[PDB]
């Protein structure tokens, strides 16, 4: 990402002017959290051609709307964001100028054209991840492959998430009567020679720094030697010369499952790579061994974690980004109360950004948890659930 | 050029007879309509006579306007993962005499080497089985042999362990397990484990309903065919079954070595190692099953409606890619060949060209012909018009009669807790192990506990009444019409499934409702 400007107005001392330069889909993810609905995006499109109808009829030029936001289309694998919305106009004739007024309009994002963001709720939260990550140095490192006996799933660890790129797949053998009808045989070889062939494309040893192999089985240590086989045939020096990128692991389920026990389990990764994805694989770590231990130490859950707040027993308050832009402004009024009502009976805190793996599993416990100083037996009774 | 509806108003005062003044009377007089009036003092010009000669014509119109095969016997094979059970299996698969198997017993020891580590029947089985890593698993799950009484159906848990899955929802309910232990110290000490999968392999088949088991103590000849070993073994590894459900006086235990092959074929008079026993060999054992009777025949252990799990789908020759052969469990009514199942799924039918009951033998090139099997056998079918893509497993096949079977997405189910280190929370996921598959779920939300509003802890069960270990939601994250399946009620091999964190498995349940 790059910042052009960023202004903070006169008569107005919340939202701002941003004007910006996202790079690659991981400034594209950051951007998503920062539109809001009802801010006000002005972009460039190319909105040329007509009817017909007086004349042909029509010209070109180059035209830019300045469009209110109303909605989103985001898919991140895909490396696709755009913004829909109705025209602001424009304005005075100042902005919006060449634009036909009453006309939706929207703005599919690219890396090359800068826009400016009209912002009314640009906050702390956004301006860590506008100035911190934002992360010009870039430290994320990682790319998967988790696979079964017979399905592989070639995946990208991103600054949060456990993305599917291809979940590839051949015919697996399943053991046929003869000794083994050379079918399956036949068939390991050319899946092997599949996943080598879209590791290949899909991967880019010139960005990435490490490459997971994790199966339940021999399966992924099967396929790092087909990896290197097949990279010594095309005599390909982008992975031939990045042999100390691999790391091969072990985990129960070939599914995308695997990728969390890798990750978070101290087997892999210690402090090797680990720089965006260090405390937080740790404390999610720490915070199911408790919670899973019937121990009372760990809690999800607006109630049960506004609870432990009025205790003020917890050791680490869990938040989300995905349930804060998942929609909605008013209730992360009370979520930030819920904080400081906790810290004010105890505690620090940790916001999972989300499209990740991480925040996508405090996403599945509602968006909200904690992680205890001592035991609270029921704190899911008074209150009325489980 | 055409109809000429001029006049109109201007004509009035061109002939002058204002018009505000017959309007009422003949209409009320009358009883008609208007327009008719304007038109036909037009027509006749103002006349007055003869436009009523209309009028007093006008309305007019009148509107306004059998034969019993004997098994037979299944037997799945069942054992930590080390103590030999492959080596074992294959010498019980030998040929079925034996010895004469003079190609079989050289291409066995070709199999990764004739000179290198050397041969007596099974270290041969031992170095096919160094070949087959090559590609992992050469033979086949299918296995069959035959003993003086009966013909048997062995499938082999691994190897890795996936085959433990080939029996139990898979193929053909097992007449009896076998498990297979190991008598070392160490390999023993594990295997046996409450957490091995071992126990958990063990654990379903008693669940099943399948009430016989066989005990083989392998690898005797490391702890030199001991007396106190085999009966300190005996006295582990019963009150271990108990704690699965079994009963320790109808098991059997056998000692053997699947390695030198002493007790396997012939009773242990073979092994001079051991003097102090005096009792039946492993085959012996085996073929001791009781014969169920076959039919009443034409007869009932589901007449109720069919069901047919569909564990595996692949291409023949004959039947298709898929509509092909297909492998899997019956849950409930019985089938036959010639007969047509419906794939309410597919929304395609087939007919069923050939089935093979339990124990896996007549092959599909041989023959084409054998009759016939009961609820809780195992298939394998062979379908002929229906095509590729049709079936896919997860399906469930029956007739047109109680037909199409229903199916869909997450559902509702009733879950009891084990032993475990983490905990289920509300959201937490996990991989479910049906039959053939096995996919990460999320237990979204936890309705219910023992009968309370909570997260899940070890050992949750109501204690006494309704039992709620937990009533559970459980959706399928992978993908969308996620999975076909059946309430554990009208056919449980469909309806129970295990549930296991990482490595260990956590919970295990029974599908109480279907939800979109």
């Amino acid at each position: 990402m790059k910042v052009i400007s960023l202004k903070k107005d006169s008569f107005n001392k919340g939202g701002a002017v941003i004007t910006l330069l996202p790079e690659d889909k991981e400034d594209l993810f950051t951007v998503y959290q920062i539109v809001d609905k009802d801010d006000e995006l002005i972009f460039k499109k190319k909105f040329t051609s007509k009817l017909d109808e007086a004349g042909k009829k029509k010209s070109t030029d180059l035209v830019k709307l300045k469009i209110k936001v109303i909605s989103e289309d985001f898919d991140m694998k895909d490396e696709y964001l755009k913004y829909k919305g109705v025209t602001v106009t424009d304005e005075s004739g100042a902005s919006n100028v060449d634009i036909p007024v009453g006309k939706y309009l929207s703005f599919t994002l690219d890396y090359v054209y800068p826009f400016t963001i009209i912002k009314q709720n640009f906050n702390k939260f956004m301006q860590k991840l506008l100035n911190e990550a934002c992360n010009i140095e870039y430290k994320s490192d990682t790319a998967a492959v988790v696979l079964q006996e017979g399905i592989a799933h070639v995946c990208l660890v991103t600054s949060s998430s456990t993305i599917l790129k291809q979940k590839i797949e051949y015919s697996m053998p399943k053991k046929k009567r003869t000794t083994d009808v050379l079918k399956f045989d036949e068939k390991t070889e050319k899946f092997y020679k599949a996943i080598y062939s879209a590791m290949k494309k899909d991967l880019n040893f010139d960005k990435l720094k490490t490459i997971i192999l994790c199966s339940p089985g021999f399966y992924a240590k099967i396929l790092m030697d087909k990896i290197f086989q097949y990279a010594e045939e095309e005599h390909n020096k982008k992975i031939l010369d990045n042999k100390g990128m691999f790391f091969i692991a072990h985990c129960s389920t070939g599914y995308l499952q695997g990728i969390n026990e890798v990750l978070k389990n101290p087997l892999y990764a210690s402090k090797l790579q680990d720089t965006k994805y260090s405390k937080e694989i740790m404390v999610m770590d720490e915070f199911l061994l408790h919670l899973n231990k019937d121990d009372d130490k760990a809690w999800y859950g607006e109630k049960e974690v506004v609870k432990a707040a009025e205790y003020g027993a917890i050791s680490y308050l869990l938040l989300t980004d995905k349930v804060l832009h998942s929609d909605n402004i008013a209730q992360r009024e009370e979520y930030l109360k819920l904080m400081d009502s906790v810290e004010s009976n105890g505690g620090k805190a940790l916001v999972l950004s989300t499209l990740h793996s991480l925040g996508e599993e405090l996403d599945q416990l509602t968006g909200i948890a904690c992680i205890l100083k001592y035991p609270l037996p029921d704190l899911d009774e008074d209150d009325g659930e489980e | 050029g055409e109809f000429d509806d001029y006049l109109n108003d201007d004509e009035y005062e061109l002939m002058n007879e204002v018009f505000p003044t017959l309007k009422a009377q003949l209409q009320d007089y009358q009883g008609w309509d208007n327009l008719s009036l304007k038109l036909a003092l037009f027509d006749n010009n103002f006349d007055l006579e003869s436009t009523l000669a209309e009028l007093k014509k006008t309305l007019k119109k009148k509107k306004t306007p059998v034969k019993s095969a004997l098994p037979h016997l299944s037997f799945v094979v069942l054992g930590h993962v080390d103590a030999g059970k492959s080596t074992l299996m294959g010498r019980l698969l030998y040929d079925l005499n034996i010895v004469n198997q003079s190609q079989l017993r050289k291409l066995q020891r070709e199999s990764e080497t004739m000179g290198k580590s050397s041969f007596k029947f099974a270290w041969i089985m031992d170095q096919t089985n160094e070949e087959r890593e090559r590609g992992v698993t050469v033979s086949i799950c299918t296995s069959h042999f035959s003993t003086h009484r009966a013909n048997f159906t062995i499938v082999d848990a691994p190897g890795h362990r996936d085959f433990v899955p080939n029996a139990i929802m898979g193929i053909s309910q097992a007449d009896m397990a076998i498990l297979c232990v190991d008598c070392s110290t160490n390999a023993f000490e594990s295997g046996f484990d409450l957490d091995g999968q071992t126990k958990e392999h063990m654990l379903l088949a008693s669940s099943l309903g399948i009430h016989n088991l066989i005990i083989a103590m392998n690898k005797m000849d490391n702890v030199d065919w001991s007396q106190q070993r085999f009966e300190e073994i005996k006295s582990k590894l019963l009150p271990y079954l108990v704690d699965i459900g079994f009963f320790e006086d109808n098991i059997n235990w056998v000692p053997i070595s699947g390695f030198s092959g002493e007790g396997v074929y012939k009773i242990e008079y073979t092994d001079e190692v051991r003097q102090w026993y005096n009792g039946p060999n492993l085959m012996s054992t085996l073929e001791n099953a009781a014969f169920k009777i076959s039919k009443e025949n034409e007869g009932i252990n589901k007449d109720d409606p069919f069901l047919f799990s569909v564990l595996e789908i692949i291409p023949s020759k004959k039947t298709s890619n898929d509509l092909a052969l297909v492998s899997g469990k019956l849950e409930s009514g019985s089938i036959q060949p010639g007969e047509s199942l419906t794939i309410y799924p597919s929304e395609q039918s087939c007919i069923v060209d050939k089935i093979q009951v339990g124990s896996q033998q007549g092959q599909s090139t041989n023959h084409e012909e054998t009759d016939v099997a009961i609820k809780g056998d195992f298939v394998t079918l062979k379908l002929r018009k229906a095509y590729p893509e049709d079936i896919q497993n997860g399906d469930l096949a029956a007739s047109v009669d109680y037909s199409s079977i229903h199916s869909a997405q997450c559902f509702v189910l009733e879950l009891t807790t084990f032993d475990m280190n983490r905990p289920l929370l509300p959201g937490t996921p996990f991989i479910l192990f049906i039959g053939v598959k096995e996919q990460p779920a999320r237990i979204k939300r936890l309705i219910s506990f023992i009968d309370k509003g909570n997260t899940a802890s070890k050992k949750k069960i109501r204690h006494l009444g309704s039992k709620q270990r937990a009533f559970v939601e459980i959706e399928l994250i992978e993908v969308k019409r996620w999975i076909p399946l059946l309430t554990a009620h009208e056919n449980d091999r469909l309806g129970r499934v295990v549930l296991r964190k990482d490595g260990r498995t956590i919970a295990a349940g029974k599908i109480s409702e279907i939800t979109q």
